[PDB]
């Protein structure tokens, strides 16, 4: 299943794949839309799952909220199952108060209009997203778990591992792009989400640095690597640490240094929950 | 009466204590019947979590912790589980270097057959 | 500073085919060095057996802390009460007995200093056996290993 | 006809996940506690009344002769040599 | 001593500010004032009321929401004094 | 196990005393010959004053030769028959 980024001209679609994509996804234009033939818009909304339309905040957006509700008429006359979100865009110059005010009415104005067409069953999200902050990131996780249909099995999974780990907040990132799989049952704070961020930026930098020798062999590695594992203690008395669960996913866990004492606990089930992972992402019969 | 003829011969050819306690500290006492002290839902608790513990290792099912002290301290336990699936029973006993290492098999063979029964 | 080579090539000669692993690690699980009984060629079968080992030393660690707050030394021999003020004991040896191995945990002291390179934490020296194995001899290479390690750590501390 | 067929197989590895975890949180100093249960000890007395084993240890003495006692002193004593006569380094 | 756990109003089921599991808390009861406040008090304390009784929680953790710990810089996961003070004092 | 203990335990069983059972005082270090089915828990579990004694079951037929010394204890497996 493809992504498809939808908006008007000046939305900010193009500096979303500049900051999330090039650090499927398909960025429609702000013109020539599903009216016009020059593609085949029903032969490729079958295959996609997920519609985001990219609604700036600042400028005026009823012709937007217009071409937002004949492409979701169109998508609902084309495939029941698939998803709609809502991207608030160039939220950064605006104030706390504004952002609020903004939403309440994008919400109050999409919703009812929802109902006077009468596509009340499908559900449609919205975001909040910024390309200066990682607000755009945590959106498009938020979109990326729907599409995922394993979802409520990593979630109980990353629930009974906190329960019983003594662990804070846990997330399943993807290491290339920093969009988290996973997370659990409490929120994501935001000053928990940068460093968490930011901790695959060092992991990822100094592993590039010095993993020279062997890693990245042609043939093939003639040991098998360690998995990267890291752990940061931080004087707030919270330690981060990271366990790569594939080739391409991690587990980054926020746990007290308190509960970090009995870290080779914590080490086993990480283990376990690895096991979980592999097996769940393993192809079966 | 089993019980007294047991108090009579295990609390005075070896001078061990003897706990058959479990999670609810349902305390089978001191066997010399001296002070009871917080040692008992301490070794009882930690033989719990012990228990708990070694099950995820690859060896299986424990079946005795032999924790030998410093200066004559030494202490062996047997736990086994309830026959109506609430819980499990220990079977906590105290005693010297060479007293441990000697007739306290003896105090424990007498005590499973006890948590048997 | 340590050598995990040294303390490889000194725990490998006390390794017998009914004891597998040998191995040193903290209370808290971290480990320092191990052993074994067969060498590994394959890469993914050095890496199992690093994780098995691992995860054994992680339980263990929190299996003799669990054991580290109790004093049992006055419930036993009666006597005056100098005798008891005598008592300041610490756990020294744990054995464990399982259906397809055994397990020994045993505390090194070591020498030197009394926080030379350890923060209140005393490396645990842990012992694999199997159902052949005895446990009278791994307490007698328990002992040895022991009173080799804490000579061979008696001169850490090393400078610059 | 398919799905359903993975749903089981993330239950049963969900449950398997589930009962292969440690609970870190119980196992802590739950200790200083009061009693529960005190009253439930006659079962003790009424199930150990005799239950037809409160036997002592066995080992039923005869009396040895000097030939087996001299071959076992002297076997005892070199083998007593042999366990402190072990060495670490081959 | 308890641990303070950040939630968000209207999402989870969770529609107060304040969440206080009854097992952890049996001493509080419906409307009573908790004092929520740092160990080594560096910033001022924290009154909410009790509106609801929810077992979601786990044990020593206490649920208050998002807005609520940053206006009072409430770090999350950190330890809190919890306390019932009376409404004749504030 | 050493090279001359164990030597030392290969002479210690012959066609005489079929089994040899060296053990401390609460833990076994040393097995030859045949020794299972019980006969070693009793003498693990054994302690006495006395040094030299002679002890078989009186269910079963085999008698073990048993001696004491510096915390070492020696045991030899026969056949009452
Ligand atoms: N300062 C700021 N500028 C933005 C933000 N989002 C988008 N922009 C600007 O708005 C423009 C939007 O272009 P875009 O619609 O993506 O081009 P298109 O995809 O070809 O239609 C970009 O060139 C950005 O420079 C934002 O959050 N902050």
């Amino acid at each position: 299943r493809k992504i498809i980024l939808m908006g008007l001209r000046r939305s900010g679609k193009s500096s979303i794949q500049k900051v999330v994509f090039y650090k499927s996804v398909w960025d429609f234009p702000g013109q020539v839309d599903v009216f016009d033939a020059a593609f085949d818009f029903e032969s490729i909304f079958t295959q996609v799952g997920a519609l985001i339309f990219v609604i700036d905040a600042q400028d005026d957006y009823l012709d937007a909220l217009a071409r937002l509700h004949v492409t979701v008429a169109r998508v609902v006359t084309i495939n029941p199952n698939i998803c709609i979100e809502v991207f608030i865009h160039k939220v950064d110059g605006l104030s706390d108060e504004f952002k609020i005010d903004t939403q309440r009415d994008i919400q109050q104005r999409t919703q009812d209009e929802l109902a006077d067409i009468g596509l009340e069953n499908v559900p449609i999200s919205f975001h909040l997203t910024s390309i200066f902050d990682h607000s755009i990131f945590e959106a498009f996780s938020r979109v990326i778990q729907k599409l995922i249909p394993q979802l409520p099995t990593l979630e109980n999974l990353l629930n009974i591992f906190c329960s019983n780990s003594l662990v804070e907040k846990a997330y399943l990132f993807d290491v290339l792009s920093k969009i988290y799989v996973a997370t659990d049952s409490s929120p994501v704070d935001v000053q928990s989400y940068e460093i968490c961020s930011d901790f695959i930026d060092v992991i990822l930098d100094i592993g590039s640095i010095y993993g020279r020798s062997s890693q990245l062999k042609p043939g093939h590695s003639p040991e098998i690597l360690d998995e990267t594992s890291s752990v940061i203690r931080l004087s707030n008395d919270l330690v981060l640490f990271l366990r790569e669960m594939n080739q391409y996913l991690a587990l980054i866990c926020i746990v007290r240094a308190d509960n970090f004492e009995k870290s080779g606990l914590i080490e086993y089930n990480v283990q376990c929950l690895q096991t979980a992972i592999q097996s769940i992402f393993s192809p079966r019969t | 009466m089993s019980v007294s003829q047991q108090l009579s011969e295990l609390a005075s050819k070896e001078k061990t204590v003897l706990y058959v306690a479990d999670q609810n500290l349902e305390e089978v006492l001191c066997f010399p019947e001296s002070t009871d002290r917080t040692t008992l839902v301490q070794l009882t608790d930690a033989c719990l979590h012990a228990n708990e513990l070694a099950k995820h290792l690859e060896f299986g099912k424990p079946l005795s912790i032999t924790n030998q002290y410093s200066r004559g301290s030494c202490v062996l336990q047997i736990a086994k589980e309830k026959k109506d699936g609430s819980g499990m029973v220990v079977s906590t006993t105290i005693a010297a270097h060479n007293a441990l290492r000697g007739a306290l098999k003896c105090s424990n063979a007498l005590d499973q057959v006890i948590s048997q029964l | 500073m340590i050598k995990p080579k040294k303390l490889s090539s000194l725990m490998k000669q006390a390794v017998e085919e009914t004891v597998p692993s040998i191995m040193v690690f903290t209370t808290t699980g971290s480990l320092l060095a191990y052993v074994s009984f067969e060498d590994p060629k394959d890469g993914l079968k050095r890496l199992d057996l690093a994780k098995r080992v691992r995860s054994i030393a992680a339980l263990a660690g929190n299996m003799y802390s669990l054991y580290t707050a109790t004093n049992p030394s006055p419930l036993v021999a009666e006597s005056t009460d100098d005798v008891i003020a005598h008592q300041r004991d610490v756990l020294f040896e744990t054995i464990i007995e399982f259906e397809r191995g055994k397990l020994l945990i045993a505390a090194i002291s070591i020498d030197g200093a009394e926080d030379k390179l350890y923060s209140k934490d005393p490396l645990l020296l842990g012992i694999v056996g199997t159902e052949n194995a005895k446990e009278g001899m791994m307490q007698i290479k328990s002992e040895l290993l022991k009173e080799c390690i804490t000579n061979e750590l008696s001169t850490l501390g090393k400078p610059v | 006809r398919k799905r359903e067929e993975e749903e089981e197989w993330e239950s049963k590895v969900y449950d398997v996940a589930k009962n292969k975890f440690i609970d870190v949180f119980s196992l802590r100093l739950r200790t200083e506690a009061p009693q529960r249960d005190p009253r439930d000890n006659i079962y003790e007395e009424v199930l150990d009344q005799i239950d037809s084993l409160n036997l002592d240890p066995k080992y039923d003495v005869a009396k040895p002769t000097e030939q087996e006692t001299e071959f076992i002193i002297r076997k005892l004593g070199v083998l007593i040599d042999d366990i402190n006569n072990i060495k670490l380094s081959d | 001593v308890y641990k303070l756990v950040i939630h968000k109003k209207g999402f989870g089921g969770s529609d107060d500010e304040l969440v206080v599991n009854p097992k952890v808390f049996p001493h509080i009861k419906l409307g009573d004032i908790v004092e929520i406040a740092h160990p080594n008090d560096e910033y001022s304390p924290l009154l909410l009321q009790v509106k609801s009784l929810k077992e979601d929680l786990q044990k020593e953790t206490i649920s208050v929401d998002q807005t609520v710990t940053q206006v009072f810089r409430l770090r999350p996961y950190q330890d809190v004094y919890v306390n019932v003070v009376d409404p004749k004092d504030v | 196990m050493d090279s001359q203990l164990s030597e030392n335990l290969l002479k210690c069983v012959n066609e005489t005393y079929r089994g040899a059972m060296l053990v401390r005082n609460g833990l076994p270090i040393a097995t030859a010959g045949d020794v299972n089915a019980e006969e070693q828990r009793v003498i693990c579990e054994w302690n006495s004053n006395a040094v030299s004694e002679v002890l078989h079951l009186h269910d079963s037929n085999t008698k073990i030769l048993i001696a004491t010394k510096e915390s070492c204890v020696l045991g030899l497996i026969y056949r009452n028959t």
